[PDB]
RNA sequence: AAUUGAAGAGUUUGAUCAUGGCUCAGAUUGAACGCUGGCGGCAGGCCUAACACAUGCAAGUCGAACGGUAACAGGAAGAAGCUUGCUUCUUUGCUGACGAGUGGCGGACGGGUGAGUAAUGUCUGGGAAACUGCCUGAUGGAGGGGGAUAACUACUGGAAAC
RNA sequence: GACACGGUCCAGACUCCUACGGGAGGCAGCAGUGGGGAAUAUUGCACAAUGGGCGCAAGCCUGAUGCAGCCAUGCCGCGUGUAUGAAGAAGGCCUUCGGGUUGUAAAGUACUUUCAGCGGGGAGGAAGGGAGUAAAGUUAAUACCUUUGCUCAUUGACGUUACCCGCAGAAGAAGCACCGGCUAACUCCGUGCCAGCAGCCGCGGUAAUACGGAGGGUGCAAGCGUUAAUCGGAAUUACUGGG
RNA sequence: GCCCGGAUAGCUCAGUCGGUAGAGCAGGGGAUUGAAAAUCCCCGUGUCCUUGGUUCGAUUCCGAGUCCGGGCACCA
């Protein structure tokens, strides 16, 4: 089953998020067919602090992949209102 | 570190007073506070043939570390001086204040003064019964007539008087005075390795009896000894393979330790309190040579004789530098002479050792001094 | 990293005054000068090839006061900048925040520059900062913290910077002790009597 | 805006030019040793024996599948001390939950090693004669019966395992 | 879906329990021990975060992971203070015994205080979830369930954190190789082809810039040298680019 | 922890059932030569590992300690 979940990079004590579309069966910076977006809870109060590229995803879901929960709450971050 | 040693009469208050001294620095100053159970139950060592019952104490003070030696029976006492197998050098004349100096007081006046102890601090014990001014200076009266006879100055010796019992329960207006008889020893943790073992699976495992501290698993300790000296930490202590987390003075526990082979330590080494001792390898001591029908020689030595001392854990070798005048010891002598070791090790002004050569009893001694 | 023994051994060793103890004396003098590198420095130099690279090598890092390892970083930083290499050597090693400070008179010698620097009394844009080897953005202030400025010492400093040169790179206010910032330091506007010639052949080898 | 890039010397010989090896000048390391050693940040830390192993631990969960409930905590009926509801407290699956058992799901993931392997592998680019739990799109269905077994009792083999 | 690390049956080997009939086991999973070896660390903490398994969910397991401890193993930042200071001292050393040099170095004096040690403030990593409630869907229903706002109490292993403020006093913090040419930087004394040096050419035979020490200077810096190993130099395997 | 064998002038060993320690290979001090070789003139430099006893007298007799090499333990 395809998911969309997150990746832990960045550093110890300073993490960073690149949001991917990999399978259940695989690690958590295993193989993925496909990444997008980034998520950076720790970056700053500035002009940028999470792409989610919202398009690729939908196109994923249709297919039948299931979101994860804090993935999910992006969704909800980036607001599809405004 | 100088030891000291609590000699007097039976009922006098010496193993209380013992328990004065080592607890109440270890609150004010650092150490380990004793039961009243180990200095009472001495246990028994075999030295050089004839089984000795002797009961080692330390504390600790703002300059050196001090020792104390506390024999149980008369009869040990015998034994402790006239040969010298807990070598002592401030023995603490105990004297008590409801019956006074007493005929076994008297003894180790004289014992003390054929075989060569130098220094007496005396500590007038059981001053709680009686409240009488004269009274008290009629019992400092016939401790200045004990001394001066054995040719110890009774001008300069200090007279401290107290109470022992009340010393190990916390009072603190008596303890001003037991901190004054430390104050008056210093003008006039620790851990002896006695077994080794290794299991599979866990590391080195370190046999032996502590004398003073309290052990918790996952300190850093040092270790002294002759060999290399290294570092280690706390990994884990039991008894009877049952775990006990709280090591006590006294007890014969087993310790765990971190990341050494077998082959690193053995027998004669010390863990020890971190940065608090250095090693020594020239020292002073008088010693008591035995006669060949009782154990020892009958013909004397020369200078260069190197026999092995025997210290608390040890069997290390010595090479001897004889003083002025003295050329060949003979058998029943009480004379002094310079000691120099081959090994670095915590040499201090009373820690006791068994002399031997030839495989067999030679004699014993007291260490005085530390050059 | 700094060398702090007897840092004007340095002065007699190349003859070009270095302003390693410009202080409060106009000219030093009591160093006995030019003609004392060492014991045996009566002896003729020889003058070598191999001596000639590094004789300004280690000449410009006893101005700057920079690691030979640190000196090197900053060399292959600059090999991969625009334009000539040896020109992008200067405006990265007068990017040095105490070397902005002693541009600006706040520092009276650099010694004293960076013991300010790492003693959080500079600010950077109010913010604190302690890197001596903090790069300097392009057109920014640079001030003195408001609980120690003016202590004495960076007074004294004052006095120093009427008789220098002060740069055109730059802006010093000196009212409110302000160090502002312009466009990047160009070769031609420095004291041009250093050779950044002979310091690109030394790591060419 | 995106590879702005290349150094030599010594040594054969009385001396020279050659051919020609040898050596050093640099950078690097999964490093070790000698010596010394203040703090911090980020990485790395069994290369040899794919040698043998103590002990704890490293994959279990679901009562919204079922029979049960051996325990824990309530309810409820009751029982006894006795302050007449203050308590003691024996039955009860009636609930919350839950050992052991049945069943479903995972255990093929994650983690480690590099022994084997010279092409049954890997990498590169294509391909057709396949399968595809979990998730998802679409169209329908989801009717009716029976026979056993574990748990649990009784007896019982076996030191244990079983 | 395995022809299966923490499954089964079988054989062999290495261990183990044994009531001797018969059974049990697999750290090349986290640690850890023996041994091997020139050489490589704790039987730590928490599921707060990501992810994985089950379950509607709540939760539960999670040696995956996230951190901590340990080692200078490497890179990178930083500190061991700065200004002033000539009788241009003592002492060391050399010496044409004049003096020079160590040397503004130190002492003395005036200031400052990162990181440490001590005592208090104090982020973020946290998104959710539990209970309550409004509305809208759904329905016979204001119910149940779901979704979207909101309220409340909060959930942090690291953690005596990051970072900031304050106190005290220059206070706690510098070595390593080298010094004939290659290749930056020297003399003296002692030892006399002896002791030893060494990458190569080579030095030492009683006047050594090369041995050992001393002083001085030189290179680098919490690293410095040495050894092992690869490439480069090597156009000494040359396609680029030789005969 | 316990039990044996080596611990003998630079090195390898002989000598013992008490009697003031040898040999070999060495090596070296001098004449000669710029220096060695060859030749010639002459040689032990020893704590018998350390220490002590039974002493007219111990390397050797009985013992121990420590270093090295060689065998077994014990398992908080
Ligand atoms: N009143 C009084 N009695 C004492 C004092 N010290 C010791 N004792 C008593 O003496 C008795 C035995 O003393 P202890 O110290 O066992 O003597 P030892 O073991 O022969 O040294 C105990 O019962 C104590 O109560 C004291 O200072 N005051
Ligand atoms: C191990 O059991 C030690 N704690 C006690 C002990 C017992 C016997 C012999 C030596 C030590």
């Amino acid at each position: 089953m395809v998911t969309i979940r997150l990746a832990r990079h960045g550093a110890k004590k300073r993490p960073f998020y690149q949001v991917v579309v990999a399978d259940s069966r695989n690690a958590r910076n295993g193989r993925f067919i496909e990444r997008v977006g980034f998520f950076n809870p720790i970056a700053s109060e500035k002009e940028e602090g999470t792409r989610l590229d919202l398009d690729r995803i939908a196109h994923w879901v249709g297919q039948g992949a299931t979101i994860s929960d804090r993935v999910a709450a992006l969704i909800k971050e980036v607001n599809k209102a405004a | 570190h100088v030891n000291v040693g609590t000699i007097g009469h039976v009922d006098h208050g010496k193993t209380t007073l013992t328990a004065a001294i080592t607890t109440v620095l270890a609150k004010t100053y650092g150490g380990a506070a004793r039961a009243f159970d180990q200095i009472d139950n001495a246990p028994e060592e075999k030295a050089r043939g004839i089984t000795i019952n002797t009961s080692h104490v330390e504390y600790d003070t703002p300059t050196r570390h001090y020792a104390h030696v506390d024999c149980p029976g008369h009869a040990d006492y015998v034994k402790n001086m006239i040969t010298g197998a807990a070598q002592m050098d401030g023995a603490i004349l105990v004297v008590a204040a409801t019956d006074g100096p007493m005929p076994q007081t008297r003894e180790h006046i004289l014992l003390g003064r054929q075989v060569g102890v130098p220094y007496i601090i005396v500590f007038l014990n059981k001053c709680d019964m009686v409240d009488d001014e004269e009274l008290l200076e009629l019992v400092e009266m016939e401790v200045r007539e004990l001394l001066s006879q054995y040719d110890f100055p009774g001008d300069d010796t200090p007279i401290v008087r107290g109470s022992a019992l009340k010393a190990l329960e916390g009072d603190a207006e008596w303890e001003a005075k037991i901190l004054e008889l430390a104050g008056f020893l210093d003008s006039y943790f620790l851990l002896p390795i006695e077994d080794v073992f290794s299991i599979s699976g866990r590391g080195t495992v370190v046999t032996g009896r502590v004398e003073r501290g309290i052990i918790k698993v996952g300190e850093e300790v040092e270790i002294v000894g002759i060999k290399e000296t290294q570092k280690s930490t706390c990994t884990g202590v039991e008894m009877f393979r049952k775990l006990l987390d709280e090591g006590r003075a006294g007890e014969n526990v087993g310790v765990l330790l971190r990341g050494i082979k077998r082959e690193e330590i053995e027998r004669g080494q010390v863990l020890a309190k971190p940065g608090t001792i250095k090693p020594h390898t020239k020292f002073e001591s008088e010693v008591y040579i035995l006669s060949k029908d009782e154990g020892g020689r009958h013909t004397p030595f020369f200078k260069g004789y190197r026999p092995q001392f025997y210290f608390r854990t040890t069997d290390v070798t010595g090479t001897i530098e004889l003083p002025e005048g003295v050329e060949m010891v003979m058998p029943g002598d009480n004379i002094k002479m310079v000691v120099t070791l081959i090994h670095p090790i915590a040499m201090d002004d009373g820690l006791r050792f068994a002399i031997r050569e030839g495989g067999r009893t030679v004699g014993a001694g007291v260490v005085a001094k530390v050059l | 990293a700094r060398y702090l023994g007897p840092k004007l051994k340095l002065s007699r060793r190349e003859g070009t005054d270095l302003f390693l103890k410009s202080g409060v004396r106009a000219i030093d003098t009591k160093c006995k000068i030019e003609q004392a590198p060492g014991q045996h420095g009566a002896r003729k130099p020889r003058l070598s090839d191999y001596g000639v690279q590094l004789r300004e090598k280690q000449k410009v890092r006893r101005i700057y006061g920079v690691l030979e390892r640190q000196f090197r970083n900053y060399y292959k930083e600059a090999a991969r900048l625009k334009g000539n290499t040896g020109e992008n050597l200067l405006a990265l090693l007068e990017g040095r925040l105490d070397n902005v400070v002693y541009r600006m008179g706040f520092g009276a010698t650099r010694a004293e520059a960076r013991q300010l620097v790492s003693h959080k009394a500079i600010m950077v844009n109010g913010r604190v900062v302690n890197i001596a080897s903090y790069q300097v953005s392009p057109n920014d202030v640079v001030s003195i913290r408001e609980k120690a400025k003016k202590q004495s010492r960076v007074k004294a400093a004052l006095e120093l910077a009427e008789q220098r040169e002060k740069p055109t790179w730059l802006e010093v206010d000196a009212g409110k002790m302000e160090g502002t910032f312009k466009r990047k330091p160009e070769r031609s506007d420095l004291s041009a009597d250093i050779n950044e010639h002979l310091i690109v052949e030394l790591y060419s080898k």
